[PDB]
């Protein structure tokens, strides 16, 4: 039978426009389009579903076969509720896996159907977009992991009690498997596990444990000058905001006087005694920080530059629950919205690896910019919120000081 | 009417049929508005109804154009505002630039296809109206539709999609010919010779017939260059139609907006269109009726305009096999001009984009968002991406971007040494400037008196404040730098607690919205060196 799914109270269906598509991206649309047809899994639909869902198509790793990706981050907000493993983040190696493709297994209830209306743009607009909606469970829909629960322990349990050392996620459409067996015979017995899952119907690795919690580094010198030692209280002034003890008065005594920038301007032992106390007091993460579920997690990024961006992952302004740094990957570098969109996929993993939950971002890119080149660069299968923002010159100032090796 | 399957449509959520009441009109109305509805009746149309229907829109009668026939017209108004919503139709129509260059094309009209599909049999019963007897009196005949209605909500919509299912074979059968639907037009192009295209729209005409769907009358058809909507398409090119500018020695204000609308529209394709003087006329006007005279500067741009209208500006079609490019010029701050072709000269398209005023901003962003601007546009046009000959250095791009606070990207492009070239006014030092003046600067102003003082001590000795009036305080703190920069030498150190110019150190914006920030740019751009540092305040 089919599970009666339906909308939060007074919520209407997705109406969601459907951005332009380059056009290597339609033709694999439509190609991937008219399998599912022929497959009976989605069903071109009239002018009487007013709704819209957007649809793009990437690409992963391994592959020039295209993937289809459906935006359904508001069907999933309008979606009724249907209602984590603290180990997962202390495993040595944990790999990802795309179970996605389990759904179209199990049929979507009649009545829903409806609000999973997409569409397939054309170029010039030279044709009406070719509609369709869903007869089974959608990828990337937060409703198709839920239903196909039941099927998927039952799937997962004689693998769960072959390796119980093991922790299995899941995700949407993934599945995290962490284990602390090494390299080798992890990867083999993940294959053993996908072998498993391919008698059904579907098809690198991360390392939680090495996720360091970086302290701030104040800069060291023979001589300080008049800038430097300004420099250096900007940003511990900032940093009293996250560290209330941190003080930059004996500091600010040294800068009385309308002197050169450049002059050099000898240390008082007090002055001394305070960067010392500073640098106690950073060498730790802020006590009282907790993660509480029933609050929204937050993902800002800065733009360092040279490759280089940096991030804070929380919920309280200045309470992080985690702080890092993202470098750019080989090839990126003459694309930011690459490195961008490979950060927030990145960020992302560890939020859900870590609070099994997505991050709504603060990006430090124009609107226009992001929405119009994310999705060439974009590669796993669910999609995080975001709004874009104006980075403020010191929250960079400050974190561009994390500890490097 | 027609054999193709209805749409099922239903009324918004929870309200009912329109129940308006029936306008009074005369016999002479009438007795025509009653033929009418015989013959529509006998169409199959329209179905004579009764009582069993609270249901009712105003039915109306009006004669066409410089002449005389009593045609007819239903309000259905109210019952639009009380139809469910339906996909959105194509509100972007088609650009030639992406238009593909077929040897052959043929305009069909479908004009009553409305009419010809059918109307979901249980909405049907809403779209009853009647037609008024004699003064109040005799009850009138009543009616109901059958098929589309003209004016009704859903009609262009559900129209396209029967459109679209009748012709799903016919573009399978045969895939190297090209329709384009367009109200009541499909617009049939291939590469077929004449003769074989002919013989398909033929086989298409008479498909469509199959379907209940009629086309044109040797009267009523398209057959020179296709006019769509300020364009001729001819075979070789399309070109701009006619663009009028009327002689008037007597201009309203509304004249004048009105015809820099039409100016505006075209500086988007003819080189050298300006209505700054025309533009001025519309200070202080106190009613569209009233009539400004043209200042001589004003005559003067309408007759260069005049000229420049009236000169051949013709875009060439789509070729897939060729590259696309499109050149920027920066005519101007703000301002950009662009033209996307694929072989010299020959332009797809040109276009020009206004200037944001901005609040705080610089050129290589503002040439990144016209970049961005053209390649959205090209990506709904040719599905693709141009490749960019922008006047800026790769050097210029390199050492701004790689820098800059905010993701920012140029997709592939390449170096076009066509003045004026983009750059860099200034680049503030990353280091402070040894030798140089260091100046202490400090701005306060009451906000409430709105009075202040902008003032500096430098590590030289020199001094200074100046007392303003109306002023805020941010206007004091940028003030202040204002002078330190007016009285430094070309080399300068200078250190503020204005937070709001740590903004100015991250972005190093070349315009702004405040002509103070902008006085700042000027002096900053005439220094060699210029350090900026930021301290905290109090
Ligand atoms: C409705 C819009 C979207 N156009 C359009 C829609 C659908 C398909 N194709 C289209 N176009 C392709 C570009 N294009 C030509 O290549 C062309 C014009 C043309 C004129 C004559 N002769 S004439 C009538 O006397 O001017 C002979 C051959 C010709 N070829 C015009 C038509």
């Amino acid at each position: 039978e089919t599970v009666p799914v339906k909308l939060k109270p007074g919520m209407d269906g997705p109406k969601v426009k459907q951005w332009p598509l380059t056009e290597e991206k339609i033709k694999a649309l439509v190609e991937i389009c008219t399998e599912m047809e022929k497959e009976g899994k989605i069903s071109k639909i009239g002018p009487e579903n007013p709704y819209n869902t957007p649809v793009f198509a990437i690409k992963k790793k391994d592959s020039t076969k295209w993937r289809k990706l459906v935006d359904f981050r508001e069907l999933n907000k309008r979606t009724q509720d249907f209602w984590h493993p603290a180990g997962l983040k202390k495993k040595k190696s944990v790999t990802v896996l795309d179970v996605g493709d389990a759904y179209f297994s199990v049929p979507l209830d009649e009545d829903f159907r409806k609000y999973t209306a997409f569409t397939i743009p054309s170029i010039n607009n030279e044709t009406p977009g070719i509609r369709y909606q869903y007869n089974v469970l959608p990828q990337g829909w937060k409703g198709s992991p839920a239903i196909f629960q039941s099927s998927m322990t039952k799937i997962l349990e004689p693998f769960r009690k072959q390796n119980p050392d093991i922790v299995i996620y899941q995700y949407m459409d993934d599945l995290y498997v962490g284990s602390d067996l090494e390299i080798g015979q992890h990867r083999t017995k993940i294959e053993e596990l996908r072998q498993h899952l391919l008698r059904w119907g579907l098809t690198y690795e991360l390392h939680p444990d090495k996720w360091t919690v970086q302290p701030i580094v104040l800069p060291e010198k023979d001589s300080w000058t008049v800038n430097d030692i300004q420099k250096l209280v900007g940003k511990l002034n900032w940093a009293s905001q996250i560290y209330p003890g941190i003080k930059v008065r004996q500091l600010c005594k040294l800068l009385r006087g309308t002197k050169a920038l450049t002059e050099v301007i000898p240390l008082t032992e007090e002055a001394e005694l305070e960067l010392a106390e500073n640098r106690e007091i950073l060498k730790e993460p802020v006590h009282g920080v907790y993660y509480d579920p029933s609050k929204d997690l937050i993902a800002e990024i800065q733009k360092q530059g040279q490759g280089q961006w940096t991030y804070q992952i929380y919920q309280e302004p200045f309470k992080n629950l985690k702080t890092g740094k993202y470098a750019r990957m080989r090839g990126a570098h003459t694309n930011d919205v690459k490195q961008l969109t490979e950060a927030v996929q990145k960020i992302t993993t560890e939020s859900i690896v870590i609070w099994g939950k997505t991050p709504k971002f603060k990006l430090p890119i124009q609107k226009e910019t992001w929405e119009t080149w994310w999705t060439e660069y974009w590669q796993a299968t669910w999609i995080p919120e975001w709004e874009f923002v104006n980075t403020p010159p010191l929250v960079k100032l400050w974190y561009q000081l994390e500890k490097e090796p | 009417i027609s054999p193709i399957e209805t749409v099922p449509v239903k009324l918004k959520p929870g309200m009912d049929g329109p129940k308006v009441k029936q306008w009074p009109l005369t016999e002479e109305k009438i007795k025509a508005l009653v033929e009418i509805c015989t013959e529509m009746e006998k169409e199959g149309k329209i179905s004579k109804i009764g009582p069993e229907n609270p249901y009712n829109t105003p039915v109306f009668a009006i004669k066409k154009k410089d002449s005389t026939k009593w045609r007819k017209l239903v309000d259905f108004r109210e019952l639009n505002k009380r139809t469910q919503d339906f996909w959105e139709v194509q509100l972007g129509i088609p650009h030639p630039a992406g238009l593909k260059k077929k040897k052959s094309v043929t305009v069909l009209d479908v004009g009553d296809a409305y009419f010809s599909v059918p109307l979901d049999e249980d909405f049907r019963k809403y779209t009853a109206f009647t037609i008024p007897s004699i003064n109040n009196e005799t009850p009138g005949i009543r009616y109901q539709y059958n098929v589309l209605p003209q004016g009704w909500k859903g009609s262009p919509a559900i129209f396209q999609s029967s459109m679209t299912k009748i012709l799903e074979p016919f573009r399978k059968q045969n895939p190297d010919i090209v329709i384009y639907q367009y109200m009541d037009d499909l617009y049939v192009g291939s590469d077929l010779e004449i003769g074989q295209h002919r013989t398909k729209i033929e086989e298409l005409r008479q498909h469509l017939l199959r379907w209940g769907l009629t086309t044109p009358d040797k009267k009523h058809q398209k057959e020179p260059p296709f006019l769509w909507m300020g364009y001729e398409l001819h075979p070789d090119k399309w070109t701009v139609q006619p663009i009028v500018l009327p002689e008037k020695d007597s201009w309203t204000v509304n004249d004048i907006q009105k015809l820099v609308g039409k100016l505006n529209w075209a500086s988007q394709i003819y080189p050298g269109i300006k209505v700054r003087q025309l533009c001025k006329l519309l200070r202080g006007t106190k009613a569209l009726t009233e009539v400004i005279p043209l200042t001589e500067e004003a005559e003067l741009e309408l007759a260069e305009n005049r000229e420049i209208l009236k000169e051949p500006v013709h875009g060439v079609y789509y070729d897939p096999s060729k590259d696309l490019i499109a050149e920027i010029q920066k005519q101007g701050q703000g301002q950009w001009t662009y033209q996307i072709y694929q072989e010299p000269f020959k332009n797809l398209k040109t276009g020009k984009y206004a200037r944001m005023r901005g609040a705080h901003t610089n050129d290589v962003k503002q040439l990144t968002e016209a970049v961005q601007k053209i390649t959205t546009e090209s990506i709904v046009i040719w599905g693709k991406t141009p490749k960019f000959k922008l006047p800026i250095q790769k050097e210029t791009w390199e050492t701004w971007w790689t820098e800059y606070w905010q993701a920012t990207w140029i997709p592939e492009w390449e170096f076009v040494n066509t003045p004026p070239l983009v750059k860099l006014w200034y680049q503030l030092e990353k280091e402070p400037i040894v030798g140089a003046e260091t100046f202490y600067v400090d701005g306060a102003a009451n906000r409430e008196t709105k009075l202040g003082k902008a003032g500096y001590v430098t590590n030289r000795g020199r001094q200074k404040v100046v007392t303003l009036t109306d002023t805020t305080n941010q206007k004091t703190e940028l003030q202040a730098i204002y002078l330190a920069l007016q009285d430094s030498g070309l080399e300068v150190n200078i250190v503020t607690d204005s937070q709001y110019a740590l903004g100015i150190i991250q972005a190093q914006p070349d315009q702004s919205e405040s002509e103070l920030v902008n006085q700042i740019i000027e002096q900053l751009i005439k220094k060699e060196k210029v350090y900026l540092a930021w301290v905290p305040a109090h």
